């Protein structure tokens, strides 16, 4: 701590599309959060303990393009809204939070870390409300604790009038569950 | 057929404050 | 290219730090005074000058990016020195915080003007002065970010 | 005199390129 983040783009529309079909990505990977994209929407995928997890709502059941072609998902849990592939070669993994901190920091796709107060297992209030447009694209992003440990993965925004007051997330425990789950 | 989810960027948390090199 | 939120400045007499917050490049009056800042289009004057709070500010220079004020009330601060060292500090209140590990005043020299960050890397305050018992800085005075917001 | 900028510090530690 303090939690600081930065973003780096690595592909544009045409490279992404070609890569989406060919399913072969030869670029180098770095970081613990990958800005991921399909032919329809773009979001994030967080690497926690050797596995690149993301929101099933975005990745669906797709494969991840890699240097050795497409990689099938390791886990898929439609109910918990999770999917995970082995973390790409080069990524760095976060580790689950072992301190039960009630103060969480959400990392957005623009590499911003905004504070949120854990309101209950899979919900937390934004200390400073933001437009829903600000959170768009940030699904599957990490919800960190003061020490930089994975508490959850951003899932949906709790908003009204187009302004987000809170956020729903997938508690890291559901991850350990999904893995143990026959899915 | 559904295409593969492609990595088009990254967010790095491991960075620490640093003096931006010159040149 | 990459942009910095913290500029390392100099006035011949001394070197210290400035921190861009809310589009303004803030620093301590005891370093800059009412001096103007250098620019490739000539010197630019202070947008804000406040001797009473030891605060002066000019419009953020080039190669910089503004820092976001803190909104979590966290008291576990982090001080960034002119050498890019992060010194964790415990907030004792408003404008004072105690280092978790005291260090020779030298280690904090030239860092006045730099930021006091919270666990989200947001601006909590501006490092104003080091409080040192016998050459060992154990605490630091700082300008809370609200003063800057109130000065704007 | 005038205050000149002699260096810059990136808090995220960003090495280079675009976001
Ligand atoms: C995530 O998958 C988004 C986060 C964006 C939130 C602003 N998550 C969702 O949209 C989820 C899923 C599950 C429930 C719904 C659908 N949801 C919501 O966030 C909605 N909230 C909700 O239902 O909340 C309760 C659970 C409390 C009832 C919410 C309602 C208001 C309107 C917005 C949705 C994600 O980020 N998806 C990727 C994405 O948005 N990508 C787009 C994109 O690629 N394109 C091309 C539009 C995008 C990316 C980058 C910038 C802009 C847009
Ligand atoms: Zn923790
Ligand atoms: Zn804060």
């Amino acid at each position: 701590a303090p939690i600081t983040a930065y973003a780096q783009q690595t592909r544009g529309l045409l490279g992404c599309i070609i890569t989406s079909l060919t399913g072969r990505d030869k670029n180098q990977v770095e970081g613990e959060v990958q800005i991921v994209s399909t032919a329809t929407q773009t979001f994030l995928a967080t690497c926690i303990n050797g596995v690149c997890w993301t929101v099933y709502h975005g990745a669906g059941t797709r494969t991840i393009a890699s240097p050795k072609g497409p990689v099938i998902q390791m886990y898929t849990n439609v109910d918990q809204d999770l999917v995970g592939w082995p973390a790409p070669q080069g990524s760095r993994s976060l580790t689950p939070c072992t301190c039960g901190s009630s103060d969480l920091y959400l990392v957005t796709r623009h590499a911003d870390v905004i504070p949120v107060r854990r309101r209950g297992d899979s919900r937390g209030s934004l200390l400073s409300p933001r437009p829903i447009s600000y959170l768009k694209g940030s699904s599957g992003g990490p919800l960190l604790c003061p020490a930089g440990h994975a508490v959850g993965l951003f899932r949906a925004a709790v908003c009204t009038r187009g302004v987000a007051k809170a956020v729903d997330f997938i508690p890291v425990e559901n991850l350990e569950t999904t893995m143990r789950s026959g899915s | 057929k559904k295409g593969s989810v492609v990595i088009v960027g990254r967010i790095v948390l491991s960075g620490k404050p640093a003096i931006i090199p010159k040149k």
